[PDB]
């Protein structure tokens, strides 16, 4: 339930992943 | 008189060809101060005002009751400062109307830039993160900015190599260019906090609790192992006030992050500039 948290989790997931990634190299 | 028209006239002319002389030295303030009400100001209307912890840039000395320099802030005009000297007058002259800590601490001429969270440093998601911001600061601010590591404990400020690298810390800043430290013991604003560096916190603010967590899970066993010691230090720095740091970059998206600090510390060069 609240499918906006979900949604949020899925946003800063991604977000701050790529940011991980992108120090990488 | 006469001869307080030429002073006067002098004063002022000291404190024009000192608008283009090189910061000397800076403080931060302890205390508040309107000098446009204090009358022995060499030139009325010249005195600076400022609230505490502010920052001044002193370009030169013109008695030992004043010096000469400005705020450190955007369209801070060169104006007459008073001296510690001075201030302790003030500070006496109002306390009989009643019927130590200084005024001033020397801090650098530039802040020191620390990074701080989202988490512990020396584990995978803190170390790439600040990484990633260390990176596009170098390209950012290239020509104009000094990012170095720290590995003595800054927060002592071996006690030896802890005042060298305060001292090259002032050293760096001296040129009034962009100073940013790699300090690896500083994870959290309070354990610089009683340090005369003045530094310019910059939180990696990560949204929530639940994010981090699944940061960490991605970055493998290893990393998982030590995951209580790194929510925790998320935690206090999460259970911090606003005013514990002075940039929370608050955002997602590393390239907003990103545009998020140099926006201020674009503002902070112009301040110091």
């Amino acid at each position: 339930q609240k499918l906006r948290e979900k949604q949020q989790l899925e946003e800063d997931l991604k977000g701050y992943l790529d940011w991980i990634t992108q120090a990488e190299d | 008189e006469s001869a307080r028209r030429e002073v006067e006239s002098q004063a002022q002319q000291q404190l024009e060809r000192a608008k283009h002389k090189p910061v000397a030295f800076a403080v931060r303030t302890n205390v508040s101060y309107c000098g446009v009400l204090d009358e022995e100001c060499p030139v009325q209307g010249s005195g600076v005002n400022f609230e505490a912890k502010d920052f001044l840039h002193i370009k030169e000395k013109y008695s030992n009751d004043w010096w000469i320099g400005r705020l450190v802030k955007e369209g801070g005009d060169i104006a007459f400062i008073p001296s510690p000297q001075r201030l302790e007058s003030i500070r006496l002259k109002q306390e009989q109307k009643a019927r130590h800590v200084p005024p001033y601490d020397v801090v650098p001429s530039m802040r020191p830039v620390v990074l701080v969270g989202p988490s512990l440093k020396g584990y995978e998601v803190t170390d790439m993160m600040q990484k990633a911001l260390f990176d596009f600061l170098k390209h950012r601010f290239d020509g104009r900015i000094s990012i170095t590591r720290v590995t003595a404990d800054l927060s002592l400020a071996s006690i030896a190599e802890v005042q060298s690298e305060i001292e090259r810390i002032f050293e760096l800043a001296k040129s009034l260019q962009l100073v940013v430290l790699d300090a690896d013991t500083i994870n959290h604003p309070a354990q610089l906090a009683k340090t005369s560096l003045a530094p310019i916190i910059v939180f990696v603010k990560v949204s929530s609790p639940k994010v981090l967590q699944r940061l960490i899970r991605s970055r493998g066993k290893s990393q998982m192992k030590h995951l209580t010691v790194q929510m925790m230090a998320y935690d206090k720095l999460v259970q911090c006030p606003p005013e514990s740091f002075d940039v929370i970059l608050d955002e997602n998206q590393l390239d907003d992050a990103c545009e998020h600090l140099a926006e201020y510390l674009e503002v902070y060069w112009r301040a110091t500039h």
